[PDB]
């Protein structure tokens, strides 16, 4: 009744979303090989008569490694083989590869295993499309895959749990490219789209889970505790329910500002754990805190819109509303003047679940705070020098030509980006 | 399932194979009767990448043999994994090339040609998903060079949008083994430019330098050197056989380090090469990994890289390390070294980690630099092939092979317009 | 050491198969990813 | 095939027999735009004594002027069958010399 | 964490070193092969100082061994903890420098400077932070001065804010080893001068005297005053590899001692230094520790304090002691010898204590005073350089190396001027 399909494309997609299922599993009680020993589960696993579950998720990639990864793990009877999709070449950090040559087949055989997911779902609350914005597999075949999307389905919500590059760090070299060309596509497709940064992430775990060498694992299991927190007032029943619905009414304030930051809170060691309080009020100040921002952005810079926070657990909402008025009346916190309330506060009975294997501690609040601010415009204008500078040269733009591509695509999605710096500085501005 | 075609060509191209099949086998636990024994799933899951499973148990390598002389492809039957090749994969000739690329290239070379072809033809259509071709040879010589490079050419042809790699040991600076070194090296280089998508150099002479200073060995013979080259071509490829962490293809890694379509040279070296009196006194970790890796002396390349500027460089690690970790090794080397690096590229590094490490290595990295130093190298092979040419020595061979002195002109041409290309990227400003 | 004026093993009842798959333990790979994570901290 | 600079500009205009006029800048060294009109090798360019308009020939007879800016076909016009060989524009005028076979 | 980089320069340097890094390993119990076997966890608290960790539970010392000739690190790895030392970190020539500093810091050190700062540098990097350098070597010998002054220049261009230590073992005053030590030793204390953040000064001679008077030895070879040395260099810093009542480390030593940048030159000793037959008669408390310190026979430094004035002296005790005790014991010093310490700083002593004293000793204490006494050594060499100088007797040796006349008396500027100031700081008077 509350299904929600998961999209998961390429390898950053992947491997966020084996953490993101074995989350659910965990959470729900269903074991690895399908079955668990009601009807909360219904957003992510399909029942059979059987009695075992089957997870609405849909794995696509352009490479067969990691795919064939979670074929070969532990939840190799949990997941639809078919629903695993593997490619045969890689995208090679091509965008043109991986939207207009390798794409196609595998975006046909996508929308007909979407098609499928769909049908056996009474409501669709939405999409959740897990990719990576910095790769030809997540940019080009996502973008082309929300296209798609838009074009059939419609007015479905499509929640985009996009990771960008990161202002300083980063693995590729093209990254500057497809993550322009990605970011011109999502501008107009997707409903709610959420940033996440590595550099962010990897600084989240080194403070406060004391980590000296996070890792890919690390990274994903705190992007699934942040979606599970996100999507738990769609499975468990409590106080101020939040829906997929509700992010975009309580959250966007115009069609093109839908990019959020993402903040958890608390993220700390067990041996740490039981050593503060972890109040409701501290918890609060610390989901705001800049530092637990998982995206490089110090919100700081700009001024928030809308702040929507989730919370878990033993949380009452007197609690929460002291928090928020203490949040109201900090100075540094600053909103902009026309959003006088800027608060969507929701709570939820069911405590996160810690994932054994895990760093994090068995904590029984949590937050997520899901923002809307015009800080966030920073990170595409470091993106649009990153471009240019390139650019200039036209630096590994034969590559992008090669597979079909001109060099109006990349004109046209510099203009889009800086129209969008432009839409964050007025926005901003009184 | 993404499959290469390995080609050997020439003396030094054959024996650097066979080394590199002897190193994979190795690897994946295969002995040289083909039967696998390695006792690992990991080693079968992509051994489909490099070998072809026969009416048996048997694993045989997807190799061609080259050349136009059959004395180098006995010792090649003879050496320790010769048994694994296939018979029809041996393609001779009956008289070599006298150091001659005319020869290796026109006379004798067209007519071996065919049965290269058919044979490579014949391999590449068995492969479900080919990823591409790659040839080791040596520049320098007649049968490998010349022989190798008409190959190249031909699958150019054929398979424009498969990949294209190349092993070539460019002549070394200081030692020259042959006299026409210059010419057949400079014939050569221009063939790799136009056809050839990606290319390492290598040199005799820094991998004597590499093996006496690093591994500190007193009497290395050429086994050691096709050693070291074995590894670095296993560790390009790793990220194929195995699952990575953030796993990168060579069509990822040629994405990532060629900013131009001629600028496709490239300098390796692996890590780490520890003395065996050292190897208690190194600690394996990824800082000193990326110490060992950017250090000149590791350098396979005769030219080193603090001439020049890093236009990109592809870092493939191998072992249970941390994606910070890495990461932030080498945004720190770029920050320190931001002389060293290209400007107008934010970012010249492109990082891949795979978590399989080599047998008995903990942890290892291999490094693929395209920098401007390369510059130099074929600056002094322009040095040697004018000299020789303005007297015109040693070129009747050559013209009575039936080549056109414009030829050797042409080949000039296009290696002193790659050095200005690589001189323009050099001194190239922001803005 | 101090003086003291019976293996571990045997100890606790620990079966040959928990003795050779210590390390190979699901839990025990986590642990170790910890611990690797946590340089120089791990034994704080 | 044929070869011109852009009028008082370091842009390179180059028609080739692959069918393709392709307009370079010097100093970069890096092909600014191209155009894939023509339909048989490339003869000859011409450019307007301003730089606005580009008049390349074909083998085939068809001659097309291409906008410098636009990036566009303005005007593809047809001599007979026989080859256009190379064109001139008049001097700060409106029309455009062409030989034929 | 907060690491220091130890080199060796010369032969004096090398041996000097060596003892001292047998004298650490014993107070953190570490055995020839590195392995930790000293039972007490303040020894591994703060092992990184100067050990790092191998792939085992190895420690090495985090050493660089530089010299000229190969003879004397032969005899190094032969010592009783020679292959602690990574053997990465010797750097040696083939023609050792014929006690000619000219050879040490012009001709023959300049090929082998790039490979001493490359171990340096490689060093520095794995280092969390930095402390800074101690390099011990020996004044008036010719790759010991010459490599050290040349090192110490280059790594104070490459991390001006690090703290710079040096041991350097002065020619004795009356009983000279070879000819050229005046040379060396004027041309090596310009540089010293210029470049060494903190210097020890120290006289074989000096040494011998202790061994006689207070040791009361009968024979003692150099292993005997390579150990006093050997004290002294791990009593200056236990203060950060131990915990303190009341630490003080390097840079506080140095800011507490230096009144003004140039009079950075200090003497040392150490407590107790006592014979064996009155080991069982002889009181271990506060008062007998300063009092023995105090001492002029003390001193390692030929130099004697009562003739000099002291700008400033550092006491770093160890041992659970009072330190209202040391406190007082301390005032005291300056109230009675108050015609000893400058009047222009009203309290003249730096007290630092350390709860761990050295394995065997119930107490221990070293003692570092930088006093005008010392403008007497200097004025000696003076005497002793000049009158070589004027006759231009061996100058010929230096000349041939490539430098120039002008530079042996620029260095004898510098000396003097250095000279000058310590006698003004001697009879300055308040307001
Ligand atoms: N946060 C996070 N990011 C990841 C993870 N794995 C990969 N990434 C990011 O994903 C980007 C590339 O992902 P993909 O495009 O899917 O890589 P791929 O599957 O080989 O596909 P292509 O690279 O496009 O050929 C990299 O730039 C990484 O920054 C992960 O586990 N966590
Ligand atoms: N690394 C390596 N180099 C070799 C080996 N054998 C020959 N070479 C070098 O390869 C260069 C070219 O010889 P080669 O190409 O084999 O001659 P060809 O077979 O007639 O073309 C010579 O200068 C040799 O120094 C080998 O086993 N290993
Ligand atoms: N304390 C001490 N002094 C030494 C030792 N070896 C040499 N010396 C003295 O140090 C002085 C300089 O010698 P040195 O610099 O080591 O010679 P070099 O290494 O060839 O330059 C000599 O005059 C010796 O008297 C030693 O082991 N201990």
């Amino acid at each position: 009744m509350r299904e929600v399909i998961s999209i998961h494309i390429g390898q950053a997609g992947i491997q966020v979303g084996n953490a993101c299922w074995e989350l659910y599993c965990l959470e729900h009680g269903i074991q690895p090989d399908g079955q668990m020993p009601d009807d909360a589960f219904n957003t992510f696993f399909s029942e059979t008569g059987a009695g075992k579950h089957v997870p609405r998720c849909i794995f696509l990639d352009l490479e067969p490694t990691v795919v064939d990864e979670v074929r070969t793990g532990t939840y190799r009877q949990l997941f639809h083989p078919e629903q695993l999709i593997s490619g045969k070449e890689d995208a090679a950090n091509n965008f043109a590869r991986g939207h207009y040559t390798i794409g196609k087949e595998i975006v046909d055989l996508a929308l007909d295993r979407i098609r499928k997911l769909a049908d056996n779902c009474t409501g669709l609350q939405g999409f959740l499309v897990f990719n990576a914005v910095g790769g030809g597999t997540g940019s080009g075949l996502g973008s082309l895959l929300l296209e798609r999307l838009s074009v059939d389905y419609g007015k479905k919500s499509k929640l985009g749990f996009t990771v960008y590059p990161s202002p300083q760090v980063s693995t590729a070299v093209v990254e500057p490219y497809n993550s322009v060309l990605s970011t011109h596509s999502l501008l107009e497709h997707t409903d709610v789209a959420v940033m996440l940064d590595n550099e962010a992430i990897y600084d989240i775990c080194r403070r406060s889970l004391d980590i000296e060498r996070p890792t890919y694992t690390n990274l994903n299991r705190l992007i699934a505790q942040v979606i599970s927190s996100l999507t738990a007032s769609l499975r468990f029943d409590g106080a101020l329910n939040v829906d997929i619905t509700e992010f975009q009414t309580n959250l966007v304030p115009y069609p093109r500002i839908h990019f959020m930051l993402s903040s958890y809170a608390p993220i700390i060691s067990a041996e740490k754990a039981y050593h503060e309080q972890l109040s409701v009020a501290e918890i609060t100040n610390a989901a705001f805190e800049p530092a637990s921002m998982m995206v490089k952005c110090d919100p700081r810079h700009g001024k928030y819109m809308a702040c929507c926070l989730m919370y878990r657990g033993d949380v009452v909402p007197k609690d929460v509303n002291a928090s928020v008025a203490t949040i109201k009346t900090k100075r540094t916190i600053q909103f902009v003047d026309w959003c006088p309330t800027g608060f969507k506060c929701g709570i939820n009975y069911q405590p996160p679940t810690v994932v054994p294997g895990g760093d994090l501690a068995k904590v029984q609040r949590a937050v997520c705070m899901i923002s809307n601010s015009t800080a966030i415009g920073e990170i595409f204008s470091r993106l649009d020098h990153k471009f240019d500078l390139m650019y200039a040269k036209r630096a590994f733009v034969h590559w992008y030509v090669g597979e079909g591509m001109e060099e109006g695509e990349f004109s046209e999605a510099r203009e889009d980006l800086a129209a969008l710096e432009k839409d964050f500085e007025e926005v901003g501005a009184e | 399932m993404r499959e290469i075609v390995h080609i050997q060509g020439g003396q030094c191209g054959n024996q650097i194979g066979a080394k590199f099949w002897e190193v994979v086998s190795d690897e994946h636990g295969i002995d040289p009767t083909g039967t696998y024994h390695g006792d690992s799933d990991l080693q079968l899951e992509r051994i489909n990448v490099y070998f072809n499973e026969a009416t048996g148990g048997r694993y045989v390598p997807r190799a061609i043999l080259m050349d136009l002389e059959p004395g180098t492809m006995d010792s090649v039957r003879s050496g320790p994994y010769g048994q694994i090749f296939r018979p029809d994969n041996f393609v001779f000739g009956q008289t070599g090339a006298g150091n001659n690329w005319a020869k290796g290239h026109y006379t004798e070379g067209a007519e071996l040609i065919d049965s290269v072809l058919d044979v490579v033809r014949k391999e590449a259509e068995s492969c479900d998903c080919l990823q591409g071709f790659q040839v080791c040879h040596s520049l320098g010589g007649g049968t490998g060079s010349g022989m190798g490079t008409l190959l190249i050419s031909k699958i150019r042809e054929e398979y424009p949008d498969r990949m294209m790699l190349t092993f070539s040991v460019v002549p070394s600076p200081k030692v020259s083994d042959t006299v026409v070194e210059p010419y057949n090296a400079t014939l050569s280089v221009h063939q790799l430019v136009e056809n050839a998508d990606e290319c390492m150099v290598l040199d005799n002479e820094a991998l004597y330098d590499i093996c006496f200073r690093t591994l500190k060995l007193t009497t290395p013979t050429f086994g050691d050197l096709n050693h070291l080259i074995s590894a670095v071509m296993s560790g390009i490829t790793c990220c194929l056989r195995f699952p990575g962490q953030l796993n990168a293809d060579l069509r990822k890694l040629a994405v990532n380090l060629i900013p131009f379509p001629r600028l496709h040279f490239f300098m390796v070296g692996f890590t780490p090469l520890t003395s065996r009196g050292s190897q208690q006194y190194r600690a394996l970790t990824v800082p000193e990994l990326t110490q060992q890796m950017w250090d000149a002396k590791n350098m396979m390349c005769a030219a080193d890289p603090r001439h020049g500027r890093y236009l990109t460089a592809s870092a493939l690690f191998r072992g249970r390390m941390s994606t910070k970790e890495v990461d932030e090794q080498m945004l720190n080397v770029q920050n320190k070294n931001s002389s060293y690096f290209v400007e107008w590229i934010p970012n010249n590094v492109k990082s891949s980690v795979c978590d399989i490490p080599p047998k008995g290595l903990k942890m290892s990295a291999t490094f693929i630099g395209n920098s401007t130093a390369i510059q130099e190298m074929f600056k002094r092979v322009s040095e040697q092939f004018t000299a020789m040419f303005r007297r015109k020595a040693f070129l009747h061979w050559y013209t009575g092979e039936g080549m056109d002195e414009m030829e050797f002109t042409e080949a000039e041409s296009n290696m002193n317009d790659l050095v200005s290309e690589y001189q323009q990227y050099q001194d190239a400003s922001a803005e | 050491q101090p003086q003291q004026p019976v293996p571990l093993a045997q100890s606790l009842g620990l079966t040959q198969d928990e003795v050779a798959g210590a390390l190979s333990h699901p839990m025990v790979h986590e642990l170790a990813r910890s611990l690797y994570g946590k340089a120089s901290g791990a034994t704080s | 095939n044929d070869l011109a600079w852009q009028p008082f500009s370091s842009s390179l205009a180059t028609a080739s027999s692959d069918k393709t006029v392709s307009v370079w800048d010097a100093r970069a060294g890096l092909c600014t735009q191209t155009y894939y009109g023509h339909q048989n090798s490339c003869n000859g360019v011409s450019f307007n004594i301003l730089g606005t308009q580009l008049a390349s020939t074909d083998a085939d007879g068809v001659v097309k002027l291409w906008d410098t800016r636009m990036t566009a076909e303005v005007a593809t016009i047809n001599t007979g069958k026989h080859p256009a060989n190379k064109s001139c524009f008049d001097r700060s005028g409106q029309v455009l010399a062409v030989a034929c076979d």
